[PDB]
């Protein structure tokens, strides 16, 4: 996901 | 491990910063928030105990608090524009009107308190650890904010009368910042159904867990 | 009043735990709406509601209506692990919103939470949860009451043996507790807004819209 | 009905 991506 | 003093310096660190209106009016606020999403992932990082929980805790937190953490943000910078929202500098505004009200209604609140910026950060910080903590760690993390709020309030020369009172009307305030989530997404999902207005990619991964 | 008044006249001023009868939600929708009369005759036996004008009284049970029926629930469903007593002959077993009433009774169950508590956070509730959403006054009468219940929940931990720092966290764990409470009502008068909904249940929900 | 009661 996105979210996981920018963390 | 931190101190009190420690953790407030190191939330107004990590503070995010104050974005303008790329400049329909929910096409700017979609354009708005989404810009501010990726602010706030990279301060929730940030937020003392948050990466230390497993990766997939973190997306959790973040997926049931963003619009909360938005809001408390929004209703922190309309503080000195009663009657008003400041959601951008460049833009101030005067089925969402309901929703308006009740941020227009918690600043005012927030105004009549006289919120602190030290107090603002811990609330904030609050919110990204508890809106989603029920569906040992953070519970603990919870308290140390808890703790650092009544430092803050015991240094400003509060009574421990007046500690417990202000700290009570204080996270009162978040079950009327999670009830304008809550009705806030509600709108948001339909605006999608509705094909008004297109989401960003991110915003639309924050709606689709809820 | 006093503190230890407060907790007397909300202990006895509690509605009683009434008994069951789509047939499942037919027989929550039926359970809940004899529950709202005796809420409604509990709310004006809160010390400082009467004293709200009427039509503030009918906004507070408005919006905090479910909160009450849920926290109810939750506290009634406390020594019952993995289960939710909506009645005594009617308890039901392991649909999200179901988990979250489970999680928050768990958490009440992990915390102790004592009956002289649950009175002050049900009337908190109560005042609050439509205190925000020129009369001013009235406002700042739900404040001083809310700063009243405020100290008498200080009073009760104080008075068990709590330390001034176990005080501030338990009174912090608490508050928090009905954060999720709201999000259960709002989640819950979502699914309720999508079984014959009783006249008085209908208005309930028509204040959400 | 609420303001009745
Ligand atoms: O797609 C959207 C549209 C609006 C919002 C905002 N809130 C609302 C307002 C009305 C209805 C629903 C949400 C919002 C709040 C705070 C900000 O700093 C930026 C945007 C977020 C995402
Ligand atoms: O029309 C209804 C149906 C169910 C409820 C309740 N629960 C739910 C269940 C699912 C969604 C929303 C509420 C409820 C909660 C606590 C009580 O003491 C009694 C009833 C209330 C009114």
């Amino acid at each position: 996901k996105i979210l996981h991506r920018l963390l | 491990s931190l101190t009190a003093d420690q953790m407030v310096s190191a939330l107004l660190d990590a503070e995010p910063p104050i974005l303008y209106s790329e400049y329909s009016m929910m096409g700017l606020l979609t354009n708005l928030a989404d810009r501010e999403l990726v602010h706030m992932i990279n301060w929730a990082k940030r937020v003392p105990g948050f990466v230390d929980l497993t990766l997939h805790d973190q997306v959790h937190l973040l997926e049931c608090a963003w619009l909360e953490i938005l809001m408390i943000g929004l209703v922190w910078r309309s503080m000195e524009h009663p009657g008003k929202l400041l959601f951008a500098p460049n833009l101030l505004l005067d089925g969402m009107v309901e929703i308006f009200d009740m941020l227009l209604a918690t600043s005012s609140r927030f105004r009549m308190m006289n919120l602190q910026g030290e107090e603002f950060v811990c609330l904030k910080s609050i919110i990204l650890l508890n809106s989603g903590v029920y569906t040992d760690h953070i519970h603990r993390v919870l308290d140390k904010i808890t703790d650092t709020l009544i430092h803050l309030m015991a240094k400003a020369g509060l009574t421990l009368q007046q500690q417990h009172q202000r700290l009570a009307q204080l996270l009162l305030i978040l079950s009327h910042i999670r009830h304008m989530s809550n009705k806030g997404m509600e709108h948001l999902y339909s605006m999608k159904c509705k094909n008004v207005v297109p989401l960003s990619d991110l915003l639309l991964e924050m709606l689709d867990a809820h």
